[PDB]
This record gives structure tokens, C-alpha cells and sequence, in this order.
């Protein structure tokens, strides 16, 4: 972990980006969050 | 006997799955953009596999690589490789990589490599052992110049692909089902110069309606849509004047100025084609089922989840 | 008549079809009816 | 459905027409009916 | 704006990703934030 936690944030922040490509704010505001919380979990 | 073309397809022509896009921009455009970085220990990729469900645009993306390649882009299906006799089935492979090295720097595409693999068991014995053996040894071997040419593999069945050829295709990429925005883009591309009727969020309504298609599915619903108002004109009785001197369009039986006639009855030009609008689109969506299956997607998530 | 009545139902049922090509339920529900009544008139 | 229901009436009303081409009133009076009922189901 | 605000979040969330490629948590926790706040500003 960590080396992966740092890798999963990116995985999240990507999905989030991919989500805004359909204006899906819901998913976005969530993944961009599950990600941030985790960067604090670091 | 051997085909070649410098096609039209661009990266902006391709819509969707940008990780494979930047991967091929690296492994193909990066020898073009910076050949001087690749020296000694740093070597370009020799074997790249694309795979997944059918109709996802792997050959089309290979044509994008072809246009931005500036190289002798070969491409072959299995049909130029199946054994009719007992030995042009193999010497043509030898001449394929031979003339591929003759036109170096070059790119080779093979579509549906699953027809050449599967050494486990003894089914499809002589063709699989001889032709597949020559694909292995001739792909790299004793004195093959593995530099230069690039081997692009496509398939729909990657688990029946043998592990040795799986190692030969050293950089493999899964191509999933695309998303909402890319199919909106392919709708707005494939409508082309035809005068449409909808807006961008209406194409978003279309892509929301069409969850889980392929690129060919989009190509044929757009194709059927380019039959739809023409199908209105070829149908039924009764037209009507509207509005540069006389102009008539199809209307229901009994309407404001509804004469009874056929398209044949009506004068050159002075036809008013029905607008192109969605009810025809949604009717075409209700016309055709998605072809692909989801348990096959579970196996693609199995092999992708492991080896991807 | 009859040989024609049978021919006019089809004439109707066509118009009806042609009508649904504009979602015009009104015309349809009518011609598809003027037709049916007539097939009973046979 | 609907976009299809509207498409199946036509499918019916065609068969009905095709049927009268053999004077088969039975089939006709039926399909031209299964169709009409359905245009009311709309 | 908006059509752009939605475009700048992605611009942020990218930089953030690019930042974690050097383990730079500082930049990350910031851009991934300037972005989120803005998705709420939407
Ligand atoms: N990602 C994509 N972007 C743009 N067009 C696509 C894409 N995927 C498929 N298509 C369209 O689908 C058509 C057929 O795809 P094809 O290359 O036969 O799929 P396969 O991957 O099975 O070879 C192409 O003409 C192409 O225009």
C-alpha cells in the first residue's frame, strides 16, 4: 500500500475526468472526493 | 497477393479510448518524433496486440497509425493466410515478413490472430504447428532483424491465443466499450455534411439511449438513419405544397392542401424532402439489438483483470 | 362492387400506414376503421 | 415501446392487406383489428 | 463560463495526477481541491 494508494487516487481522478465528459457532476464530485480523502489518508 | 494503402484516418477521426491512442502515439509516433532517443539499451516496441469485443475500431485505429506513420502499412486478415494448398500457406508468411523487411521502416497488421493460435491439444494440427511455428521463429528467431517492422495484432478471443504468441505481442491493450461523450462525437462525425435536425444535447440523449454499442453499430444506425427520410419519401400517398416556385412534401391522408400522388408524379427538384429529425433515430434504436454479449465481457474482464 | 370494396379496404389500410409515418394517430384510427367497418359490410 | 407499437400496427395492417390478396376475410378482419385495438393502446 | 469551468476542473485534476508522478502530495492535495471547490461552484 501507499505506492498503490498513490496510484488509486490517479485512478479515481481519471474516472472523475472521464465522468465530466458527460457532464455527470454526481460521479465526479464523488470520485474527486474519494480520491482527496485518500490523499489525506497518505 | 499483398495489399498496401496510405489511408485517410486521423487521430481526431478516432473517437474514444485515449490511453491506447497515446500508447500508439508513443510506440509509433515517438520513433518518428524522436528516433535519436532509441539507441542501444532503449529499443522500440516490437509486438503490440489490440483485443476485445468486435467492431471497436482496431483496424480503423491501425489506419490512423498508418496515416500518421508515413510508412509501408501492411494489413492482413486470416483470409490471405488460410491453407488451401500445403505450403503456400507458409511461404506467403515468409514472403510477408520478407517484403515487409524490404519496405522498411514498416508496419504489419494482422486481424483476428485467433485463427492462427491454439497449440494446446492436437486439433488443427499441421496448419497450426507449421504456420504458427513460422510465425514464432520468423517473428523473432535466429537471424531475423526484429528491428524495423512493427506487428499489430487484433483478435476477439485472446484467451485462446497461446502464451508464446502472447509474449510475442509484448505490449497488449484492452479496448473496452466506449462511453457517452465519444459516441456523441461519433454521432456528430458520422452525420457529416447531411443537414441534421438535432442539437448537441440531443446527441447526448442518443448516446444515453445507446448504452453499450460498438463503432460498427453506430455506423449502421447512422446508415439506416441515412435511409430513414428517403424511406419516408419512397413510402405512401399524398403530398402538399409549402413556402421559389412550387415545393411539395409528404403529408398524411387529408391535410391542408393534401393532393394524392406519388414521388414519380412530382417534378424534378420541386420536391421538399422531410427534415431529418430524431423519431427516425429512436425508431432505428428500437429496430436493432446490440450484437455483443456480456459474459464474453466477463471473460475480457478476466483476462484483462489478470494480464491487462 | 365487392371486388372493389375489397380493393378499397387496402386503399384505406395503406393511407392509414402512410399516416402513422407522421405519427398522425387521428387519421389512422379513422381510416383503419372506415376500412374495418367495410370488411364487415362485405 | 410505442415507437415500436406504432411500428407493429403497420406490420399488422400490411399482413391484413397481403391477406385480402387471397380474399381471406378471416385473417384480415382479425389483423386489421389486433392493429386498431393497439392504436387505442397508444 | 461553466462549459469552461467544467473544462478547468479536468485541467486541474490532470495537473494533480501529473504531480503525484513525483509523489508531490502538496501540489496534488491543492489542485485536486481547487478543482473540487469549483465543481461545487457549478
Ligand atoms: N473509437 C472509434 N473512433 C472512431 N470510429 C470508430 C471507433 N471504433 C469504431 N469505429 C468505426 O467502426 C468502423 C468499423 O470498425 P472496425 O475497425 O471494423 O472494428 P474492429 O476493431 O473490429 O476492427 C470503422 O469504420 C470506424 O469508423
Amino acid at each position: 500500500d501507499r505506492a498503490s494508494k498513490i496510484e488509486q487516487i490517479q485512478k479515481l481522478a481519471k474516472y472523475a475526468i472521464s465522468a465530466l465528459n458527460y457532464e455527470d457532476l454526481p460521479t465526479a464530485k464523488d470520485e474527486l472526493t474519494k480520491a482527496l480523502d485518500l490523499l489525506n489518508s497518505i | 497477393a499483398i495489399l498496401s494503402e496510405k489511408p485517410n484516418v486521423k487521430w481526431e477521426d478516432v473517437a474514444g479510448l485515449e490511453g491506447a491512442k497515446e500508447a500508439l502515439k508513443e510506440a509509433v509516433i515517438l520513433p518518428v518524433k524522436f528516433p535519436h532517443l532509441f539507441k542501444g539499451n532503449r529499443k522500440p516496441t516490437s509486438g503490440i496486440l489490440l483485443y476485445g469485443p468486435p467492431g471497436t475500431g482496431k483496424s480503423y485505429l491501425a489506419k490512423a497509425v498508418a496515416t500518421e506513420a508515413n510508412s509501408t502499412f501492411f494489413s492482413v486478415s486470416s483470409s490471405d493466410l488460410v491453407s488451401k494448398w500445403m505450403g503456400e500457406s507458409e511461404k506467403l508468411v515468409k514472403q510477408l515478413f520478407a517484403m515487409a523487411r524490404e519496405n522498411k521502416p514498416s508496419i504489419i497488421f494482422i486481424d483476428e490472430v485467433d485463427a492462427l493460435t491454439g497449440t494446446r491439444g492436437e486439433g488443427e494440427s499441421e496448419a497450426s504447428r507449421r504456420i504458427k511455428t513460422e510465425l514464432l521463429v520468423q517473428m523473432n528467431g535466429v537471424g531475423n532483424d526484429s528491428q524495423g517492422v512493427l506487428v499489430l495484432g487484433a483478435t476477439n478471443i485472446p484467451w485462446q491465443l497461446d502464451s508464446a504468441i502472447r509474449r510475442r505481442f509484448e505490449r497488449r491493450i484492452y479496448i473496452p466499450l466506449p462511453d457517452l461523450a465519444a459516441r456523441t462525437t461519433m454521432f456528430e462525425i458520422n452525420v457529416g455534411d447531411t443537414p441534421c435536425v438535432l442539437t448537441k444535447e440531443d446527441y447526448r440523449t442518443l448516446g444515453a439511449m445507446t448504452e453499450g454499442y460498438s463503432g460498427s453499430d453506430i455506423a449502421v444506425v447512422v446508415k439506416d438513419a441515412l435511409m430513414q427520410p428517403i424511406r419516408k419519401i419512397q413510402s405512401a400517398t399524398h403530398f402538399k405544397d409549402v413556402s421559389e416556385t412550387r415545393k411539395l412534401t409528404p403529408c398524411s391522408p387529408g391535410d391542408d392542401g393534401a393532393i394524392e400522388m406519388s414521388w414519380t408524379d412530382i417534378e424534378a427538384d420541386e420536391l421538399k424532402e422531410p427534415d431529418l429529425t430524431i423519431k427516425d433515430f429512436l425508431k432505428a434504436i428500437k429496430s436493432t439489438r446490440p450484437t455483443v454479449n456480456e459474459d464474453d465481457l466477463l471473460k475480457q474482464e478476466q483476462f484483462t483483470r489478470d494480464f491487462g
